[PDB]
């Protein structure tokens, strides 16, 4: 099977440097062109750059022109963005693609990763819970997080019907919040144990919360 | 080369066709392709050369046009086809993608569960006060959410998050979030959510009084 798989994102402060690889399987890359495609937050897909490897022939978004470079190393089968003098303006996910010709379209993508161009320091969330009180509700209130992502399951994932996790969203304070909650029975809220499974991999935090009535 | 993307936005209900615009300001002959993107995770090619459907791709998707003109056509629109669709334009570097266009499925309306949540205990030791409302399972998406604190309407003090459309039922979830220092919270005793939707026949409020009253 055909497959791009992407490494190499994060957190980097304003002014730094990046490196972001996309390792090619089942084609080699010199038989088409590679392309970086970004989308920022709450923002359209934006074309960077592309490279055809067999002739190292390039071009760049006129925005990103001189500060990024496009390589490849047709050795390894993989493709590279250099990244540098990194600006908010760059945090984005970040796709690596192959253009398929016959006339064509991007037909192989990456998974994408996350860059965030920040000063901020990385911070792991508090976890308060949202206490309930037939259906009731509760959940688990994530909150003073950075960067992104966080992940949130419940009873470790043995509940998943009816759990709804809410984006994040940035607070003023330059720090991420979301909530998670679950419906359940009612009767069951003061036999039935609920506890939030929270995640920050970027700070190394690994929260587990129980959420009772109050 | 500018591709623009019309209309912006949509609804449409399951089964009806839905036809998508995509203009360029030169003649791309037929250089143009139709992505899905799904929220959070990487675009999927549906339509390359403006017409070729791509191997896999469900046979209600379909594409025409060349040299200025071309749409994107989905014949019998289902609960999972929400997504943001993009054209692309690639007969001269620098390629070029459109804004995109939000395709929504309609149903039937569907009025929100409201439940409330107070801080709790850790949360105010750490000096802050988190209330939280909840809106589970609704259509439209449009809803009006206000807090009110001792009867007085709330300002510039809270901020909402929605999920991304339910793929089976077609449905949203709503979160708003009231931020207050402890000091502030605790000079209040009661503490509401009132929620205005098409689905409600008059405006629902859920509230607590602080201090288990």
């Amino acid at each position: 099977e055909v497959q791009l798989v992407e490494s190499g994102g994060g957190l980097v402060q304003p002014g730094g440097s990046l490196r972001l690889s996309c390792a090619a399987s089942g084609f080699t890359i010199s038989s088409n062109s590679i392309h970086w495609v970004r989308q920022a937050p709450g923002k359209g897909l934006e074309w960077v750059a592309w490279i055809t490897p067999s002739d190292g022939n390039t071009d760049y978004a006129d925005s990103v022109k001189g500060r990024f470079t496009i390589s490849a190393d047709t050795s390894k089968n993989t493709a590279y963005l250099q990244m540098n003098s990194l600006r908010a303006e760059d945090t984005a996910v970040y796709y690596c693609a192959r253009r398929v010709c016959y006339a064509g379209g991007m037909d192989y993508w990456g998974q994408g990763t996350l860059v965030t161009v920040s000063s901020a320091s990385t911070k792991g969330p508090s976890v308060f819970p949202l206490a309930p009180s037939g259906t009731a509700a509760l959940g688990c209130l994530v909150k003073d997080y950075f960067p992104e992502p966080v992940t949130v399951s419940w009873n470790s994932g043995a509940l998943t019907s009816g759990v709804h996790t809410f984006p994040a969203v940035l607070q003023s304070s330059g720090l991420y919040s979301l909530s998670s909650v679950v419906t359940v029975p009612s009767s069951s809220l003061g036999t039935q144990t609920y506890i939030c499974n929270v995640n920050h991999k970027p700070s190394n935090t690994k929260v587990d919360k129980k959420v009772e009535p109050k | 080369i500018q591709m623009t993307q019309s209309p912006s936005s949509l609804s449409a209900s399951v089964g009806d066709r839905v036809t998508i615009t995509c203009r360029a300001s030169q003649d791309v002959s037929t250089a143009v392709a139709w992505y899905q993107q799904k929220p959070g995770k990487a675009p999927k090619l549906l339509i390359y050369s403006a017409s070729f459907l791509y191997s896999g791709v469900p046979s209600r998707f379909s594409g025409s046009g060349s040299g200025t003109d071309f749409t994107l056509t989905i014949s019998s629109l289902q609960p999972e086809d929400f997504a943001t669709y993009y054209c692309q334009q690639s007969r001269i570097t620098p390629p070029t993608f459109g804004q995109g266009t939000k395709v929504e499925i309609k149903r039937t309306v569907a009025a929100p569960s409201v439940f409330i949540f107070p801080p709790s205990d850790e949360q105010l030791k750490s000096g802050t006060a988190s209330v939280v409302c909840l809106l589970n399972n609704f259509y439209p998406r449009e809803a009006k959410v206000q807090w009110k604190v001792d009867n007085a309407l709330q300002s510039g003090n809270s901020q909402e998050s929605v999920t991304e459309q339910d793929s089976k039922d077609s449905t949203y979830s709503l979160s708003s979030t009231l931020t207050l220092s402890k000091a502030d919270y605790e000079k209040h005793k009661v503490y509401a959510c009132e929620v205005t939707h098409q689905g409600l026949s008059s405006p629902v409020t859920k509230s607590f009084n602080r201090g288990e009253c």
